[PDB]
RNA sequence: GGGGCGAAAUGGCCUAGACCAUGCCCCUUGGCAAACCCAUUCGACCGGGUUUGGGUCUUCUGACCUCGUAGUCCGCGCUCAGCGGACUUCGACCA
């Protein structure tokens, strides 16, 4: 979570202190993961011995 | 610490060691307001392949102003800043007599009236 | 500043602290020519995750030569350089008696006549 | 609605590889703490509305109360108050 305010140029209240007009936020989530892959080749054979 | 007494003619000023370090010695004058006073920076090092040496001496003094005597609110504010640095490149294997003669010549050139006029009236040195 | 007196047998040498710093202490011997003299570098630090410590002690001394006694013109010039560093890796949680015994054994091995012969005659230690 | 993923649960492809189907991960922001008002057994009764909430001097730049955040030398002494104290910085309705 985070938060950052927003202030504009000399405006509102006929002031000039760069006052804050609003705020913008961002909510999220972080995650970690791991994985493994396996590859195998096999040769097959047959026979009708008699 | 380390105290240095300087005679201006009628009064004596005292500078106190503040930042005791080998590569940077900072002396500060203690009279009243510590901010915007007299400061001195000294540095000593070597050069190249242990041939000669290098000495640096800088002296700064910034004037301050205040309006609390008449105006009803003004903190002591600095005005201008003066920088007077130096550079000494004297080799170790030299000559004591030559170094003494050079120091005497530098002292004479400093105490002469030509540099004082060059500083005050901003007239180029040439009398 | 910090003075160290070393007794050679008939004369006493004085080493003066010059570069006072925590991670590097530089002691220099003051006898005559400052360039090409006796210098000592000391360092103390930690290691890993606050386990033990590390102490380094190096001693250097470069010989100088001069020809101004006979030849017209020759500045003092350094000849060779000798480096003798050390390394102390002693853990904090140890034993005072064991440390004292180790120091006594090191002192005995230094003061013995075998290391002196190994240094002088370059004969391998084995008597 | 806007995004994410092929990971992770399996199915096509399925030395390998990269894509697919259902399929699974989030947002629908939230909180102010005080003071006052109604009709009545002509207050006891829950619910609503208004004024304030770090604050002033020229809250224009910039400073004067306060603190929070750091970096730097720091005192092992000089000053009537004393003291442990210095300088530079960013923030200040709350998660």
């Amino acid at each position: 979570d985070n938060s950052v305010d927003v202030r504009s140029y000399p405006n509102w209240e006929r002031a000039a202190g760069t006052r804050i007009t609003g705020s913008v936020r961002t909510r999220g989530v972080v995650e970690s993961r791991a994985s493994v892959r396996t590859a195998l080749r096999f040769n097959l054979e047959t026979s009708l011995a008699g | 610490s380390k105290t240095i007494v300087l005679s201006v003619g009628e009064a004596t000023r005292t500078l106190t060691e503040i930042q005791s370090t080998a590569d940077r010695q900072i002396f500060e004058e203690k009279v009243g307001p510590l901010v915007g006073r007299l400061r001195l920076t000294a540095s000593l090092r070597q050069n190249g392949a242990k041939t000669a040496y290098r000495v640096n001496l800088k002296l700064d003094q910034a004037d301050v102003v205040d309006c609390s005597t008449s105006v009803c609110g003004e903190l002591p504010k600095v005005r201008y800043t003066q920088v007077w640095s130096h550079d000494v490149t004297i080799v170790a294997n030299s000559t004591e007599a030559s170094r003494k003669s050079l120091y005497d010549l530098t002292k004479s050139l400093v105490a002469t009236s030509q540099v004082e006029d060059l500083v005050v009236n901003l007239v180029p040195l040439g009398r």
